[PDB]
């Protein structure tokens, strides 16, 4: 629902940020969320919970 | 410009609001820059407002600006009746003045929502004493 | 010298879970995406699911840190209500009180 | 396109294509030849019919920006 | 209640306060310098100081009220005043200059009386004797018939038996009735004085 | 009579009449307005026995514009806006008796609001599968354009031939009020009859064959959004119906003998905030480009003058029953009430 000249302008944005460039639905974009923080096994509530 | 006013504030619920009355005017009342009809489309708040004016003879020869916020629609139309009523005090007469304050209009409305109580529905409300 | 054995167990949980947390994300990333093909995220959720059940953080539970109790726990301060409380209620709690309004 | 433009220009615009238009079919009905583009957007009756569309678009609708328009609309339609 | 039992409720009636000082006795001279000195209640957003002000339709309003919908109770209320006004007014002007005088146009009228075409001057009350109740006929105050009334007409309306009928035009065919001494809730009226005269023979009970 | 005036003739209308009532004949509501007065005020002349119109400024400037027109030039195109109740609908009712005592052809939309939503039977048109076709809507207009044309109806000829079905069609040189009966009888045919009406007014009246009057009640619903929804609960959009798409072709300034009067609405429009009334944000970019350059005439509430006048027009027809409202008190309890609003102040008369 974009124009031409938006959509690239947007694309051009994307690369500036370090966004995500390539079209991505919103099941591969878990992959990013997945490597952009720490797993929950990995926090230190986690494995340091008991003293 | 050298036109004389009084401000006051008024508060009902979680409404609060500050009334500018002018000493002379044609009775316009604009509330967050809008005209009053248009801003309290219930007929309910616009006789609040016409409340304080009517009961000291005094309709449209003022006019007013006020703003308000918080609270729902008919809690902002007290508030802006207790800010406009405090204004107006300074453009009447001391007996006038007295008149009102035993009318009510003068009054802070203490009532407020009650908390929830744990253990119960509501704030009066209690669960159902269970079949026996 | 923890509490009992359930906590003994959630302690190993645990200590497993924070050792296979890098290779189970890399293979979890392999499945959750529609780019890779399917023949190999077939073989990414039999990797997974080959490693052992008590890696699967799921598994943790938030127990008491005290009693070990299961349920009942403030996450803020990872004791049982009843634990809570006593500590609380004897002003050794930085700046918690007693509620009126 | 018209569209990604976040400021409005009168130029090459609906609004230009709509009253020159307009200003041609009445110097026809007037049985005038004086059809010259540059001549009848020349005139000082654009210039504040231009001034009052641009303000329409690019400033907040209001009562004094609608008279505006109204009056500059009123003296290119010969409407008095 | 957020008021201390100092505070008294506002007197909301201009012509009480433009009274001269002439005209005031010396109780009166008293009841107006006591006021200075005590506490006001806030007025309620309800009532106002306006000339169209009636206490009636304010009541009559809230009793029709469901959920705190005010907004709709009084929309309900202003559509039955001109539904009745307006049937008025085709009644007037189908009439002939004889019928015409009798005709009543003011639907406030119209609904005061119609609410007093439909209380109840005697009522039912169960007092115990022996051990046992009886209902006993006795007479009922203002208070007690006048929310009756209400309550019977509002009753009414919301019967079932209206199939798809909005309630201003079961309403303001109800008023119309009970104007006239007629309808159910005027039958409603006669059969609370049919079961009071039948049980005449217990009036001995009471003691007051 | 205070509150009256004794001229029933709108061309004769001046300032002098400001404020006072004029009298619609009986004849006139049956004939010029079978359709377009507000609800309200349709109640109003069925209580009255009589439709009385306040003569007001901005029916006396558009009056002032509509007698100076200049017939060779291109339709021109006038809108009236303004705050809700305030009197749009019925300044532009003054001025469609105007023109309709003064023998023009009168195209008057009353509500186009209504052909943007609540539409139970949306047929696909067969004569482009791209537009759908809504049998109701038009059959319902063309009885009511029947009534007031109806006397045109007979000398306006079409000058085409027109495919109805592969039995039926509409030769050249035959009456247009064939073309409005076949809308009317064969309710399938409906929408496709309306698109060759405006299609042959519009040609017609730059012939010089007649004086045509295009009145439009709500016209800011032509170029906004439907609440239509396809077989595939998708959303349809307006220039999709066959309706708006031709009525949108009369809006436009390219033919001459004639006007182009409309009028702005919130009341039933649709995606549109209680306070918008403004021509930008009511007809929003698609609609102020279609309209441009138009004329917009403001309508506003009523002065002291008018005010009182209605509330004298009022108490003289016994509507005012309260033993309080005649008092000077009780009419600045109305006039603080309605802040001089037309439809606010008749709404409370309306129960008082
Ligand atoms: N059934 C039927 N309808 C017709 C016929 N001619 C015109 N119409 C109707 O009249 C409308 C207007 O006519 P016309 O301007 O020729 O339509 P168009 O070809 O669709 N024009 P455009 O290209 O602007 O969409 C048409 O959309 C259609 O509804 C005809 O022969 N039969
Ligand atoms: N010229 C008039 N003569 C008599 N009554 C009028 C006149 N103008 C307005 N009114 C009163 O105001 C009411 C509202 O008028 P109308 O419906 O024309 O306003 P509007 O601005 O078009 O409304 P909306 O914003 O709802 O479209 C009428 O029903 C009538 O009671
Ligand atoms: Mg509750
Ligand atoms: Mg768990
Ligand atoms: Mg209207």
């Amino acid at each position: 629902s974009l124009s031409e000249y938006a959509f690239r302008m947007s694309r051009l944005s994307a690369r500036l940020f370090g966004e995500v460039t390539r079209p991505t639905n919103s099941k591969s974009m878990k992959v990013v969320k997945l490597f952009s923080e720490l797993p929950l096994a990995k926090k230190k509530e986690t494995y340091d919970w008991y003293p | 410009q050298g036109m004389a006013f009084s401000k006051s504030e008024g508060k009902r619920k979680t409404a609060k609001a500050e009334a500018i009355v002018y000493k002379h005017g044609s009775g316009r009342i604009k509330v967050n820059g809008i005209d009053y009809q248009l801003y309290f489309p219930i007929t309910q708040d616009r006789e609040q407002l016409m409340f304080p004016f009517h009961f000291v003879d005094r309709l449209g020869k003022h006019d007013v600006t006020c703003t308000v916020s918080g609270g729902g629609r008919s809690a902002q139309a007290g508030a802006i009746r207790l800010a406009m009523a405090k204004a107006l005090c300074s453009f009447v007469t001391e007996d006038e003045v007295e008149w009102m304050r035993q009318a009510g209009l003068l009054t802070t409305d203490p009532r407020v929502r009650e908390r929830k109580k744990p253990g119960q529905e509501g704030a009066r409300r209690k669960f159902t004493w269970k079949k026996r | 010298h923890y509490v009992d054995w359930r906590m003994w167990r959630d302690v190993k949980r645990r200590k497993m879970a924070y050792e296979y947390a890098d290779e189970r994300l890399r293979i979890n990333s392999l499945r959750k995406n529609t780019i890779l093909p399917k023949i190999l995220q077939d073989v990414a959720d039999e990797e997974i699911a080959a490693l052992p059940r008590d890696s699967c953080p799921v598994r943790i539970r938030n127990r008491c840190v005290m009693t070990s109790r299961p349920r009942g726990v403030k996450r803020r301060w990872r004791l049982s209500r009843i634990v809570f409380r006593h500590l609380a209620d004897h002003g050794q709690l930085s700046g918690i009180q007693r509620a009126t309004w | 396109t018209e569209a990604d433009m976040e400021e409005y220009i009168w130029e090459n615009s609906s609004s230009e294509r709509n009253i020159l238009e307009t200003l041609l079919q009445m110097k026809a009905a007037e049985k005038n030849m004086e059809i010259n583009k540059e001549e009848l957007l020349g005139t000082k009756e654009i210039e504040e019919y231009k001034k009052s569309v641009v303000s329409l678009k690019n400033e907040e609708e209001n009562e004094n920006s609608i008279s505006q328009y109204k009056e500059s609309v009123k003296r290119l339609l010969n409407v008095t | 209640s957020r008021y201390s039992p100092e505070f008294k409720d506002p007197l909301i009636d201009k012509e009480y306060y433009r009274k001269p000082v002439e005209e005031l006795t010396e109780e009166e001279k008293y009841v107006r310098e006591l006021k200075k000195t005590q506490l006001i209640k806030a007025a309620p957003a309800g009532k106002t100081s306006s000339v169209f002000e009636d206490p009636v339709i304010s009541k009559f309003t809230n009793m029709m009220m469901i959920g705190g919908n005010k907004v709709l109770a009084r929309s309900l209320m202003i559509q039955t005043l001109e539904a009745v006004k307006r049937k008025q007014f085709e009644k007037y002007h189908a009439a002939s200059a004889e019928e015409q005088a009798t005709i009543e146009r003011n639907p406030y009228t119209i609904f005061h009386q119609a609410l007093k075409n439909c209380e109840p001057m005697i009522g039912l009350v169960p007092i115990l004797k022996g051990g046992r109740f009886y209902q006993v006929p006795v007479p009922l105050p203002d208070r007690r018939r006048r929310f009756l009334a209400m309550k019977w007409m509002i009753t009414e309306c919301r019967d079932k038996k209206h199939q798809r009928t909005l309630m201003p035009e079961k309403l303001s065919h109800k008023l119309l009735e009970a104007f006239h001494n007629q309808g159910p809730v005027i039958k409603r009226k006669h059969d609370l004085h049919k079961m009071a005269e039948a049980n005449r023979a217990l009036a001995h009970y009471r003691w007051w | 009579a205070i509150s009256r005036t004794n001229e029933n003739d709108p061309a004769k209308h001046g300032d002098q009449h400001e404020g006072q009532h004029y009298n619609i004949s009986p004849q006139d509501l049956e004939t010029v307005f079978p359709h377009g007065l507000p609800p309200r005020f349709v109640m109003q002349v069925k209580t009255f026995s009589e439709a009385c119109l306040m003569v007001r400024k901005p029916a006396l400037e558009l009056l002032h514009y509509l007698k100076n027109t200049s017939f060779a030039y291109p339709a021109i195109r006038y809108l009236l806006y303004g705050e809700k109740g305030t009197g749009k609908t019925l300044s532009l009712c003054h001025v469609i008796h105007f023109c309709a005592k003064q023998d023009w052809l009168i195209l008057h939309i009353p509500d186009a609001h209504l052909w943007v939503k609540n539409c139970r039977d949306l047929l696909q048109s067969s004569y482009n599968k791209q537009r759908f076709d809504q049998p109701l809507e038009a059959s319902t207009w063309l009885k009511n354009f029947k009534t007031t044309n109806e006397r045109f109806l007979n000398q306006i000829k079409v000058q085409e031939k027109y495919v109805w079905n592969k039995r039926e069609s509409t030769e050249k040189g035959s009456p247009l009020g064939e073309v409005v009966e076949q809308g009317i009888t064969r309710v399938r045919n409906a929408t496709d009859a309306v698109g060759i009406v405006l299609k042959e007014l519009k040609r017609q009246s730059s012939l010089g064959m007649f004086h045509l009057l295009v009145a439009v009640d709500g016209i800011n619903a032509l170029w906004g959004r439907t609440t239509l929804k396809r077989e595939d609960k998708s959303p349809i959009a307006p220039e999709e119906l066959a309706l708006v798409h031709n009525l949108r072709k009369m809006m436009k300034n390219d033919w001459h003998g004639g006007a182009i009067v409309s009028a702005l609405s919130q009341t039933g429009s649709l995606f549109k905030p209680r306070k918008a009334y403004l021509p930008q944000e009511l007809l929003g970019k698609e609609g102020f480009d279609a309209l441009d350059p138009f004329i917009p005439i403001l309508v506003s509430n009523y002065n002291p003058k008018e005010f009182e006048s209605c509330i004298q027009y009022y108490l003289e027809n016994n509507w005012l029953q309260h033993e309080k409202a005649p008092t000077e008190e009780g009419k600045k309890e109305l006039l603080f009430l309605s802040n001089a609003n037309p439809s606010l102040l008749e709404r409370h008369c309306a129960y008082l």
